[PDB]
């Protein structure tokens, strides 16, 4: 050991959502816990979250967590794995009660209790009627829930290594996980985080599109370091294209919007979602309402001016007084970069790359699984991952508005609960020998030593336009073939890459570099996987395979990093408390 | 359309002390930009220039700059906003915090005021709630106004009184946070708290000065909610 | 160790900020002006002839300034103190707009009592 | 403590306005100042009691005014104490020679 190493009982790689919450109660078990982050823990992407958190309280209206169990199962076009969709909408209830506990400044109904809105793919009595679960802070819930865990891993004096960046896993010599290196941002000091849990927080990718809802900082961090440390993953191709993303901007305006009475216009002043899902209408699932905006413009029926193309969302009708109260968040959001004023004028709104369904699959104790020669599932002992960069799987193939947030407490909290069973049923680990850690170090090595090759500047925008043209919410198997054949030239290109800043104090240069090269890993395996899939599955849409397939496809698909092939994994169709939904013809 | 910007430079293993440099960049005419563009961008054309950004919508409160003389938050900020007939566009650190690099400040001050007042709800558990604790929508009306701030520093690095004793008075940001958790309805502790508040520069050090008002990117104001508990000290200690 | 940016000339002020600085400055004046004022009331009240030199020493009109001075900076802190503690008791917003604007107000009274105090000597 | 800095302050402003209202009050309507009118004024009973009360309400005031203003930029604790110890002894000669002034009229 040449580099310093600082022991834990687990690494937590992210201080987001669901990096807090399961920080916060693997320390209350005692346990003692490192929580990284690359930036500060509130400024991670779920600051920006709107919404707010969908969840069977029952407040707004009596409600039933199996009614939660089948808006998500349908939802997710059938591929959600339903053991753990299962323990999600169920456990939800309490687990969110929790946060409120918390001091999470929650809105209100007039008796006291949470505010609960209607959201996109919200039924009461399984399929019936519009409900309104969406448990809410005005629009900034995300803002609210980040900011109460941070104060929570606060009051219970976690350890924090703030702007801390995570270089990649460290394996011992029997393919376990213990620990990672990683480099302080502020120092340039490079550091061995050795644990007998490594938990993998890192959230989204937005970064590898164009236009993207999301931070710069959604850079895939995390499905690169996993791919590169042989670990497989899931369901890439599952891309959220979020309904109002605001045009020419990709800020996201809320579905909190059309769930507040908020609806889609064309440029003939139709209502066409009323059209395309009868029922739900502008409250149907994301995929959906997705794929109608861009019909509706693809068609010519879509609007421009200095935005470009788009759709609009009218909410001038609901009133001043409600805007200025329930959505006052997107109100500043439209101002600001549309310089429309919602109280008068209806907001310009395009698809948007929002959220990635897949990542590492897991167990519901957050353990990061692998296949063996068989096909077969092997737990990856030492590893673990909840939250966006989680594929659990309980999104499927399209995730609920107000899902996600569940998805960050419910799992985050089970991650913790459970890790003391989960060091226990995977034995003492052997130690890293000092090539296992010198191994991690080869990528940032690269870049420390490329002075003459690439600018990566070019390697990024040639990146993000490949996907935004070839992978967006509709493909066909001619682009992209062609979309993945220019990938492997530009994975080339970055192999070549230059570090052009040399210095350590601070050196914001080298991180997006590092970054860079998991935006690689990450586009890359959504395009290996988007290619594979043929058949049309929530916001998967194919031309030359439009009909959803589930005599061939009525499972996850798996990236193999080893190989660089794909493969397949069951869907879970066995709930504990009731009997599971079977599959029929999903509409809205 | 030509701009020009005066930019802070510092680096520690290079720089004796602290220097202005000097940068063009081509912009499109018809298109206005925001601050955080311009600087994304010259980063491109120089690589060594280091400086915080995330959400890039304001929210996360990760850029903010002194520009022009005020403090914000580069992300909001449009060109044209800064922009003026033959003057640069000056962007320099936040004031008063040590500089790490470039227009990177070591924010562990305006952290350790914020951690000082308890920031963190502070329930005795007595009478619990059934479920979630029950707030009329009349008390958590309350909150709002308070708990929307990023923790950005423009306004305690706004602040003179911050600068003189940035140790010791807790600053607009952190009296804002206080006064969070002093009205919420479901935290006993306030008078607990509010002991804690009661020497001679926490609370008192604020003179309504106004900076921390006028540079607020969420448009809070701590002088007011300083005002309201300078009220529960009278109230308590008088 | 490291720099920090205070350069005060780098850095834009509100008019509120102005006010409360020339507040803390008229007060250090003020404190200084005490003694000189007792010293000035020592002398015109100590004998017949005391006074007529302290109206002597009111004739020259180099104190002639420096006592608008003292004066103008007193009728200042007095001014801009009221509108501080008219805030305090809730009189007054404690808005930005309302600052500003009180501020203002408060330069005006100054100078108007600032001209009388003028007339006065 | 802080509270009692903050409510002492703004009681001797209160008294120290009234003060200056009477002494401008007087000084606007009295015309021609011969040393007949003046001393009279100032041998008055209300007049020398107003005086001194407001000495005090300086001595107070200004103290607190003075220590903010010094622990703001007066850091070295040394020359801090060395300058509060200055200042301190003026306002406290303020009032005495306060005291003598009227005593002796
Ligand atoms: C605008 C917007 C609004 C949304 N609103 C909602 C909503 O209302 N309801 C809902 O359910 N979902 C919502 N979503 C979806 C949402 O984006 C995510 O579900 C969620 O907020 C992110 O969870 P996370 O904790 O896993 O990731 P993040 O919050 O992005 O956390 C990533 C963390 O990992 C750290 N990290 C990254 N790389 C490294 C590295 N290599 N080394 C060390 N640390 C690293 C970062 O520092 C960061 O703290 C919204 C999304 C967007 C973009
Ligand atoms: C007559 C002799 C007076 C003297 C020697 C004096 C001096 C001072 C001094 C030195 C300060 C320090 C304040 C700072 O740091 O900015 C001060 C503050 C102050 N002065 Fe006075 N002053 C006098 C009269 C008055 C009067 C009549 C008022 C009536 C409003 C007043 C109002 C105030 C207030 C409210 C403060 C503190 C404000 C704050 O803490 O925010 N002063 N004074
Ligand atoms: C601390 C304080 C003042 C001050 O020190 N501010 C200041 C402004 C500009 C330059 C230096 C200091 S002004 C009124 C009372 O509060
Ligand atoms: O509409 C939003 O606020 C956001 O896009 C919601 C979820 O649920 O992710
Ligand atoms: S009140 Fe405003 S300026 Fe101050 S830290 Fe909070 S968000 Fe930033
Ligand atoms: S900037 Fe400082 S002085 Fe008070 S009102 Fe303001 S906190
Ligand atoms: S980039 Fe997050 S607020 Fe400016
Ligand atoms: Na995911």
């Amino acid at each position: 050991m040449k580099l310093p190493v600082r022991e834990f009982d687990a690494v937590v790689i992210g201080a987001g959502g669901a990096g807090m919450r399961a920080a916060l109660q693997i320390s209350q078990s005692g346990q003692t816990c490192a929580l990284l982050s690359k930036v500060f823990p509130t400024r991670s992407h779920t600051v920006s979250a709107q919404g707010g958190i969908t969840v069977a309280l029952g407040n707004t209206h009596e409600d039933n967590w199996e009614w939660h169990m089948y808006d998500t199962v349908k939802g997710s076009d059938y591929i959600g794995d339903q053991d753990a969709i299962e323990y999600m909408c169920k456990t939800g209830p309490e687990a969110i009660l929790e946060l409120e506990h918390m001091g999470l400044p929650f809105s209100r109904l007039d008796d006291g209790r949470i505010y609960q809105r209607p959201f996109g793919g919200q039924s009461k009595n399984f399929g019936g009627e519009q409900a309104a679960r969406t448990a809410a802070a005005a629009d900034r819930t995300g803002h609210a829930l980040l900011h109460t865990l941070y104060q929570q891993n606060l009051k219970n004096h976690t350890t924090i290594f703030s702007e801390w960046y995570a270089l990649d896993l460290v394996k011992n010599q029997d393919g376990a996980v213990v620990g990672c290196t990683a480099l302080c941002i502020e120092t340039g000091e490079v550091v061995y985080f050795k644990a007998r849990a490594t938990v993998l927080a890192t959230g989204g990718a937005g970064r590898i599109y164009q236009s993207t809802t999301n931070a710069h900082i959604n850079t895939g961090d995390g499905v690169g370091m996993a791919i590169r440390a042989g670990v497989p993953v899931q369901d890439m191709e599952m891309w959220q294209f979020h309904p109002t993303g605001i045009a020419g901007a990709g800020v996201l305006v809320t579905e909190g919007c059309r769930g507040e009475g908020g609806y889609l216009l064309n440029k003939h002043g139709e209502r066409f979602m009323e059209r395309y899902a009868p029922n739900a209408k502008d409250l149907a699932g994301r995929d959906v309402v997705a794929r109608s905006i861009m019909i509706e413009i693809r068609e010519g029926r879509g609007c421009d001016g200095p935005w470009g193309p788009h759709a609009k969302l009218k909410l001038d009708h609901l009133g001043k007084e409600v805007l200025e109260s329930r959505l006052p968040g997107i109100l500043e959001l439209s101002r600001t970069f549309a310089h429309v004023d919602p109280v008068k004028e209806p907001i310009p709104v395009i698809p948007t790359c929002h959220y990635m369904m897949g990542g590492i699959p897991t167990k519901v104790t957050g353990q990061a699984l692998t296949v063996n020669e068989k096909g077969e599932d092997v737990v990856v002992p030492g590893l673990f991952a909840v939250g966006e960069i989680a594929c659990v799987s309980v999104h499927g193939a399209n995730r609920l508005g107000g899902n996600s947030l569940l998805d960050l407490v419910v799992f985050g909290r089970a991650a913790g609960l459970h890790l003391q069973e989960s060091i226990a049923e995977q034995g003492a680990l052997r130690d890293a020998s000092e090539s296992d850690v010198e191994a991690s170090l080869d990528r940032l090595n690269r870049w420390n030593n490329n002075r003459n090759g690439e600018d990566p500047v070019a390697i990024r925008k040639a990146l993000q336009e490949c996907m935004q043209h070839n992978f967006s919410v509709f493909r066909e198997g001619d682009a992209m073939a062609k979309g993945l054949e220019q990938l492997k030239v530009i994975r080339e290109r970055l192999k070549n890459a230059r570090l052009d800043d040399t210095s350590s104090e601070f050196n914001t240069q080298r991180v997006e570099c590092l970054e860079l090269d998991n935006l690689m890993e990450t586009a890359y395996a959504t395009a290996v996987s988007a290619n594979f899939r043929t058949e049309s599955r929530g916001a998967h849409s194919r031309f030359d395979f439009p009909d959803r397939d589930d005599e061939n496809w009525l499972c996850h698909s798996l990236y193999l990093p080893e190989s660089e092939s794909m493969t397949r994994r069951s869907v879970n169709m066995e709930p504990k408390l009731r009997p599971a939904f079977p599959p029929k013809i999903r509409t809205y | 359309m030509r701009l020009e910007f005066s930019i802070y430079r510092y680096n520690p293993d290079v720089d004796d002390a602290p220097r202005m440099q000097d940068y063009t960049l081509e912009a499109d005419e018809g298109r206005d930009m925001m601050l955080l563009d311009a600087l994304i961008q010259l980063k491109e054309k120089d690589p060594s220039l280091s400086f915080r950004r995330s959400c890039r919508e304001g929210v996360c409160g990760s850029d903010g700059l002194n520009m022009n003389g005020k403090n914000g938050l580069a992300c909001i900020t449009p060109i044209s906003a800064l922009n003026q007939p033959g003057k640069k566009i000056v962007i320099r650190p936040l004031p008063g915090l040590p500089v790490i690099r470039d227009l990177v400040v070591d924010m562990g001050q305006f952290y350790a005021q914020y951690e000082k007042i308890k920031p963190y709800l502070l329930n005795n558990g007595q009478n619990p709630p059934a479920r979630e604790h029950l707030q009329m929508p009349e008390q958590r009306e309350k909150l709002d106004g308070l708990y929307e701030c990023i923790l950005c520093a423009c306004c305690s690095t706004s602040c003179p009184s911050f600068w003189w004793n940035p140790d010791k008075f807790i600053g607009p940001a952190g009296l804002l946070a206080a006064y969070r958790f002093l009205i919420d309805s479901r935290d006993t502790e306030t008078d607990s708290r509010l002991d804690g508040l009661s020497d001679a520069f926490s609370v008192f050090r604020c003179h309504s000065i106004m900076n921390c008002v006028s540079v607020c990117p969420k448009g809070l104001n701590p002088t007011r909610a300083i005002g309201h508990i300078k009220s529960m000290l009278l109230q308590r200690n008088a | 160790q490291r720099p920090v940016n205070l350069d005060l000339q780098t850095i834009r002020f509100p008019i509120t900020a102005i006010a409360s600085i020339l507040h803390r400055v008229s007060g250090v004046i003020t404190f200084v002006a005490v003694g000189i004022l007792l010293w000035l009331l020592g002398t015109s009240l100590s004998s017949p002839e005391g006074f007529e030199q302290a109206s002597a020493i009111m004739g020259s009109f180099f104190v002639k300034f420096i006592m608008w001075g003292i004066l103008t900076a007193l009728a200042y802190h007095v001014v801009v103190g009221i509108r501080h503690m008219m805030m305090d008791f809730g009189y007054l917003e404690e808005t930005f707009e309302a600052g500003k604007r009180s501020a203002k107000i408060s330069f005006v009274i100054t100078v108007v009592l600032s001209l009388l105090a003028g007339v006065l000597v | 403590n802080g509270v009692h800095d903050f409510i002492l302050v703004r009681a001797t402003a209160i008294v120290l306005t009234l003060y200056i209202i009477y002494m401008v009050g007087f000084f606007a309507t009295s015309g021609e100042l011969t040393y007949e009118v003046w001393i009279g004024f100032f041998a008055s009973a209300f007049t020398k009691v107003f005086t001194l009360l407001a000495l005090f309400s300086i001595l107070i005031h200004a103290w607190i005014g003075m220590w903010q203003v010094l622990t703001d930029f007066v850091k070295p604790l040394a020359l801090r104490l060395m300058l509060q110890l200055v200042i301190v002894v003026a306002l406290v000669v303020y009032v005495i020679y306060g005291f003598v002034v009227v005593w002796g009229v």
